[PDB]
């Protein structure tokens, strides 16, 4: 659960959201927090990522970064649909609701 | 005004050959203290036509050296003597660099101007650091096509008589007896009217330099003799693709045969990429062909002119050692062994450098 | 254009193409009248 | 053939895209001299005008 | 200075500059059912997802050896994207490839995975030299600011303001200090400050001033010419 | 004032408006230009003096033509601060022009930094010289970079001269007279084989 | 001759004829289309009147058209046309 | 520190050597590399590449050593409306806007003046 | 202002790999090759005679 920033060793710490005015501020401070995101202030629930400067292999990134914060185990498959700040925000949701009803995580 | 500086005479008509003065165009460099460049134009050819080559910002070929565009004797505004010896035309530049206080200078040279070039470099080598020669090669050329016209055209000007002749009648003749466009500008603009417009004439000693060409013997300025001998320094020499003074295909080996160090082609040697064009001679008219030629110019000032032989760059300077030869050195207690050989100022002779750094290095011990 | 091509068959001009720049006529009209004036 | 494309192959009618090497050593192996003519650039330019 | 006369260099039996379908005998043809019994073939449609976790995989993996450098994360990202982005950029027409494409970089990235996984992939060990050496450089640094020393790399910022100052103080017929003019001057020092490292400067003289360094010089005693006789 | 004050104002708006393209921003360049004639509008009409007691001998009303005079005087005293106007401009310009002010400044950060990165390669490369003089691993060292090329295809297995070169000229120059000249596919290796095989009502597969 | 028309009860000042009967000659008035010439008239006048006024005050006095004149009054000539709105497709 | 003359060039540049008879015959070949080092010098691969993302990401590296530089990275990257970093300008509208809403501003700035100094006193 | 800014404390180190050293380099190539080639068989033997030995 540890991680090396800037050569320190650091104890990881993952996060709960459950709520849906949690999630759209976690996207918009995951998406503002990545160095290739322009227009971070005009980014907003309805921000297509390909108008801020991200493309396909951004998106990976993004979704690499979404597992290291809440642990999820994101497939393939999953990730090249994820290109609105809205289907972070659904996704999420809906991995939340599959735990909860089917008491597992979804297929990886 | 400053850049530019030219030192004004008048030709002096000289019947023995040590009491030539040569006079031309001295181009101040950028810089305090450089060593300093001797660029010889074309027979017959105007200094002022280099200017803007060696005067271009983009080449910046003064950040490097000082130039003097100087004119040979019998050319331009230098002394007049029948002979054109090269031995005798370099012992000129000698004395020239003695009376202007210059150790050693970088030779250069267009067309004949390059074996002009060559000759002083082969008959006073300790005091020349390189030579870089442009359209031309230590070689015989009283039988090439582009020689022929030269020599015929200085035939065809002896007809002319100023004194009868109008200028009208001047004009008629040129168009008529010279084809060749850049030739016949060069010769317009040769004639001048001298004070109290007595008559015109040529800059050039018309007479004494058709008995050179016409008579078409070894002391032609066509000809390359073997009395010039070897250079034995730095040399490198660029020439068009298609030219009519230096072909490739086998005028390029008197380049081995008269300069020991010349390496070969690619290295010492290169042409430019052009067209079949009788014209591409004067390569500082076309932009392609002077960027070249500028290119490798200050390549050779920078890294290779003034560089012991047996060093590749002037990067080695310091850092590679030269064996030496046993028993060459007056001491008998000597270890001999590997040096980096001695490379000096370029006016170490006319200065006081070296006597002030002396004292200089005194100071820290 | 016919009795043209019938009939086709200064220090300034000559220092400018020397730096082989295109020199119009007007140019060479005012550095001639900068020197005199 | 690797040394010899990778410095004669570029055209000017064609874009060359940085390699992976080509942006750690321009990032990460630049020498003082670079450092010192961005900054000045920068301070002439962008600060002092 | 010199460019390639041959005007059918870029010829090839399949066309103009063709690297993505050379011509051969055995070419592609079709297949159909109604005649088709059985058949061989190893192409799929899984390389658009593989080419999704072969990035995943590739940025991970590497990233267990920056220690947590975001600077050196991101400049990463930026070399790897150099590297995914080649088939979608290239002159060569990646769509027609011979017998696809996507299924050749993909079984291509696969094969620095492996190495990557490894830690062995010369583009991970250059980046360590790479950087290290650049910390190196940056701790010296700091190592001098600490102690209020100043830097070699501010002292010619401050030598080059200054004298821009003294050139355009006696540019005022013109008042246009062209990027050009910035650059020489700047270039100016550098070649003498270049020069300088390898011989200091001791005196008022400068860097590399003194003319007695280039007279002629002997290996020292205790460093003699180990590679080759001297005589 | 009136001659000359304006000459070199011209020459900004004309660059200004030359590099404009889009119609719209030809359509700003004009407004622009009105703003400035606006403002540099000359005013020369002779402002002429007024000689009060030759109106106050000929004729007028008692108490008027003085009247006049002193009050005249006094709003002829009144004129305007240019002081106080000069300073409000200088300390802070605007919001618009803070946003280009900032953008511009990226923007020319940007490219200066490649025209850096031309400088100083052409001032590394005068210690280049003669590529053809120098060994084989002090060259890839002047390039440094093409070393872990080289490795990443052996390592790989991309022993395949120009495979992963978009333009292999050098395979171009050695094929020039090659029977059924070709170059090697991209990006191809020498291990790939997508070799397939069927079986139809006809003999050989077809 | 759209230029020449003028309306009834409407003269023109000697100086203002000047600059609009220039462009006509010249040959500027070959841009924009023949119905706007007549407007474009009333436009160059006024926009000449506010902005440049000692233009027509040397022209007024001196009576003459200067070199200096003609070329100030020659180069706004084409850019006050593309300045205004008119149908510059002639 | 002592830094020389600023015209005056290194003295390699100055310092020159001449050749004489007899000459050594050797050709040399190759340049000599003993040691492999070739430290503090740049690779000349980075010679013709075009503008890409390492532009941009670079200055603002060099932007965040200065106090002013920093102000414009933060803003850029937060107060501007564009799909890329990379910025490039190819027309004059985005710098005309701002210029026409700035100078017009400061309109009414003389009319102003004039309502004080006339409303002051009335001629009559 | 400018004059009052500061410099933050960079890394120690990069990752430095426990099987790859400057002369038993990791990864194998023709440069490395060339080094051991050259180092047999010397440098060029620059002779500073006027004439060849043979
Ligand atoms: C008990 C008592 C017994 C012992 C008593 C002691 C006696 C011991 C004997 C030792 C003698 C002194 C040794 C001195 C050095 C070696 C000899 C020598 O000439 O070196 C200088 C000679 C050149 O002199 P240089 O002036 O210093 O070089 C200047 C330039 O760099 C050169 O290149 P350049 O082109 O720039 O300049 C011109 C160049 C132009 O000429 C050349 O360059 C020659 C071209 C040759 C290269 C062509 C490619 C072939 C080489 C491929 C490599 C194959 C071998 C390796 C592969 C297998 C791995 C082992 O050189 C010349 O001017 C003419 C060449 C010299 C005259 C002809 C000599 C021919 C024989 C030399 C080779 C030996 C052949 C094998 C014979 C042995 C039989 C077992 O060096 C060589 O060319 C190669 C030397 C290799 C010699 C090995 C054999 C040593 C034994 C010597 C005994 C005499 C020869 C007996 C053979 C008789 C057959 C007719
Ligand atoms: C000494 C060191 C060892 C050397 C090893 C061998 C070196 C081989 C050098 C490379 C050349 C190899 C020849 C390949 C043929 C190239 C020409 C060609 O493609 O034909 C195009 C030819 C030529 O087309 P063209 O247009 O390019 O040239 C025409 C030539 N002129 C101009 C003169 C008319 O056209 C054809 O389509 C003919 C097709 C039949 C080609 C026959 C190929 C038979 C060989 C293939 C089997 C080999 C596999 C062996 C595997 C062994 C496994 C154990």
């Amino acid at each position: 659960l540890t991680q090396y920033v800037e050569g320190q060793i650091v104890n990881r710490n993952q996060l709960t959201l459950k709520k849906q005015e949690d999630i759209e501020q976690y996207v918009l401070k995951l998406v503002r927090g990545y160095f290739r995101t322009t227009n971070k202030q005009g980014l907003n629930i309805n921000s297509v990522l390909q108008d801020h400067g991200l493309d396909e292999f951004d998106s990976i990134e993004l979704a690499m970064q979404v597992e290291e914060d809440l642990g999820y185990v994101i497939s393939a498959e999953t990730i090249p649909v994820l290109n609105k700040v809205k289907h972070f925000v659904n996704y999420i949701n809906h991995v939340e609701q599959f735990k909860a009803e089917n008491g597992k995580a979804p297929i990886a | 005004s400053r850049i530019i500086n030219h030192l004004r005479g008048d030709p002096v008509y000289q019947d023995n050959t040590k009491d030539v003065s040569l006079r031309g165009t001295f181009l101040r460099g950028k810089y305090d203290d450089l060593p300093t460049m001797i660029f010889f134009t074309e027979a017959c050819d105007l200094t002022a036509n280099w200017i803007p080559f060696f005067t271009n910002p983009q080449y910046d070929i003064l950040a490097h050296r000082n130039v003097w565009l100087l004119n040979p004797r019998n050319f331009g505004n230098s002394d007049r003597h029948p002979s054109f010896d090269l031995q005798e035309m370099s012992d000129d530049v000698m004395r020239f660099m003695y009376s202007q206080k210059i150790s050693m200078a970088t030779l250069g040279g267009h067309g004949i101007g390059g074996k002009i070039a060559l000759a002083v470099g082969c008959y006073h080598a300790e005091r020349v650091t390189g030579v870089f020669s442009i359209d031309s090669s230590p070689m015989d050329q009283r039988y090439h096509e582009a020689f022929k016209e030269f020599k015929g055209y200085v035939n065809a000007l002896t007809e002319i008589n100023f004194k009868t002749w109008s200028d009208k009648d001047v004009k008629v003749f040129l168009k008529e007896n010279i084809k060749d466009p850049k030739w016949r500008s060069i010769f317009t603009n040769n004639i001048s009217k001298n004070a109290k417009t007595q008559s015109d004439s040529f800059n050039f000693e018309i007479n004494y330099l058709n008995h050179n060409l016409n008579f078409n013997k070894a002391d032609s300025l066509g000809n390359w003799a073997v009395k010039n001998g070897i250079y034995t320094g730095r040399a490198h020499f660029i020439f068009p693709e298609y030219s009519r003074w230096v072909h490739l295909a086998t005028n390029t080996l008197p380049m081995h045969k008269v300069c020991a160090r010349v390496k070969g082609f690619g290295h010492d040697i290169f042409y430019v990429q052009g067209d079949e064009n009788p014209l591409n001679h004067w390569v500082y008219d076309f932009e392609n062909y002077a960027n070249v030629v500028a290119s490798k110019l200050n390549k050779f000032l920078h890294s290779y002119d003034g560089v012991h032989a047996l060093l590749k760059d002037r990067t080695e300077i310091g850092n590679f050692m030269i064996p030496d030869r046993i028993k060459s050195r007056n001491d008998s207690k000597h270890i001999y062994g590997d040096y980096s050989p001695a490379h000096l100022h370029h006016n170490w002779r006319f200065n006081h450098i070296y006597e002030k750094h002396d004292e200089l290095d005194k100071k820290l011990n | 254009k016919r009795l043209l091509e019938k009939l086709n068959t200064l220090e300034v001009e000559n220092i400018l193409k020397r730096y082989h720049i295109n020199y119009t006529q007007a140019l060479i009209d005012e550095l001639v009248d900068w020197k005199t004036g | 053939t690797h040394f010899f494309n990778r410095r004669h192959s570029s055209s000017q009618e064609f874009i060359r895209f940085r390699t992976y090497t080509e942006v750690l050593l321009k990032i990460s192996a630049y020498n003082d001299f670079f450092y010192v003519l961005n900054n000045y650039y920068y301070n002439q330019k962008l600060i002092l005008k | 200075g010199y460019k390639i006369r041959n005007k059918s260099i870029f010829w090839t039996r399949a066309g103009w500059k063709n690297n993505w379908h050379p011509k051969n005998f055995n070419a592609p043809r079709p297949s159909y059912g109604e005649f088709t019994m059985g058949i061989r073939c190893r192409n799929d449609h899984h390389s658009f997802l593989r080419y999704v976790q072969t990035y995943r995989n590739m940025s991970r993996h590497c990233k267990q050896y920056f220690l947590g450098d975001k600077q050196l994360e991101e400049t990463f990202i930026l070399g790897l994207r150099s590297l995914f982005l080649v088939p979608y950029d290239s002159q060569c027409l990646t769509d027609q490839i011979k017998h696809g494409g996507e299924r050749r970089f993909v079984d291509q990235l696969d094969r620095d995975f492996e190495l990557i996984s490894y830690n062995t992939h010369p583009y991970q060990l250059f980046t360590y030299t790479v950087r290290n050496e650049h910390l190196a450089w940056k701790n010296e640094q700091y190592e001098k600011i600490q102690k209020g020393e100043k830097t070699f790399e501010q002292e010619l910022l401050d030598y080059l303001d200054e004298q821009v100052l003294a050139e355009k103080a006696k540019l005022r017929d013109g008042q246009n200090f062209s990027i050009e003019r910035m650059t020489e001057i700047a270039l100016h020092v550098f070649r003498k400050a270049r020069a300088g490292k390898v011989r200091p400067a001791q005196d008022v003289r400068g860097p590399d001033g003194n003319v007695n360094d280039f007279l002629e010089q002997r290996r020292p005693f205790e460093h003699p010419n180990p590679t080759g006789v001297t005589h | 004032q009136a001659p000359g004050n304006q000459d070199k104002i011209l020459k900004w708006i004309s660059t200004l408006s030359n590099k404009a393209t889009t119609g719209e921003s030809r359509s700003y360049c004009t407004q622009l230009s009105s703003l400035v004639s606006f403002y540099n509008k000359q005013h020369v009409e002779q402002i002429p003096t007024i000689d009060f007691n030759e109106w106050k001998s000929v004729i007028s009303t008692q108490g008027l033509v003085d009247k006049v005079k002193e009050n005249y005087e006094s709003l002829i005293k009144e004129q305007y601060n240019t002081d106080a106007i000069s300073k409000q401009i200088s300390s802070a310009s605007s919001k618009a022009l803070d946003d280009i002010e900032n953008e511009l400044s990226f923007h020319a950060a940007i490219w200066l930094n490649a025209y850096a990165d031309y400088t100083m390669f052409l001032f590394e490369l005068e210690e280049y010289n003669d590529p053809n003089d120098y060994l084989m691993h002090e060259n890839f060292d002047f390039f440094r970079g093409l070393e872990t090329e080289l490795e990443e295809l052996t390592e790989t297995h991309n022993y395949i001269p120009g495979a992963k070169d978009d333009v292999n000229l050098r395979g171009y120059l050695a094929t020039q007279f090659a029977w059924g000249k070709k170059v090697i596919s991209f990006y191809r290796h020498p291990a790939d084989d997508f070799k397939c095989a069927k079986a139809t009502k006809n003999m050989l597969g077809r | 001759v759209e230029m020449l028309k003028q309306n009834q009860y409407t003269p023109m000042k000697v100086e203002e004829q000047v600059c609009i009967i220039f462009a006509g000659v010249k040959g500027f008035l070959d841009a924009l289309v023949t119905s706007e010439v007549l407007k474009f008239e009333k436009k160059f006048l006024e926009h000449v009147r506010t902005n440049h006024s000692a233009l027509l005050k040397r022209i007024r006095d001196s009576g003459d058209l200067s070199e200096v004149d003609t070329n100030e009054l020659n180069t706004i000539i084409p850019l006050f046309i593309q300045e205004g709105g008119f149908k510059l497709k002639a | 520190l002592q830094w020389g003359s600023l015209a005056e060039r290194p003295m390699v540049d100055r310092v020159m050597s001449t050749s004489t008879w007899p000459v050594p015959y050797y050709q040399r070949l190759f340049k000599a590399y003993p040691i492999r080092e070739k430290k503090d010098k740049m690779s000349l691969l980075l010679s013709d590449i075009d503008i890409d993302d390492t532009n941009w990401y670079q200055a603002k590296d060099f932007l965040r050593g200065s106090f002013r530089g920093r102000q414009i990275v933060d803003y850029v990257e937060n107060n501007i409306a564009s799909n890329t970093y990379i910025l490039i300008q190819q027309d004059v509208a985005n710098m005309a806007k701002a210029y026409v809403h700035d100078i017009c501003g400061y309109i009414d700035v003389a009319n102003k003046e004039n309502v004080r100094i006339l409303s002051k006193g009335d001629l009559i | 202002k400018e004059n009052t800014g500061s410099m933050k404390k960079p890394m120690a180190k990069a990752y430095e790999h426990p099987y790859n050293s400057e002369h038993h380099p990791l990864n194998f190539s023709a440069v490395k090759i060339a080094e051991t080639f050259h180092d047999f068989i010397g440098p060029e033997q620059v002779s500073p005679h006027y004439e060849s030995f043979a």
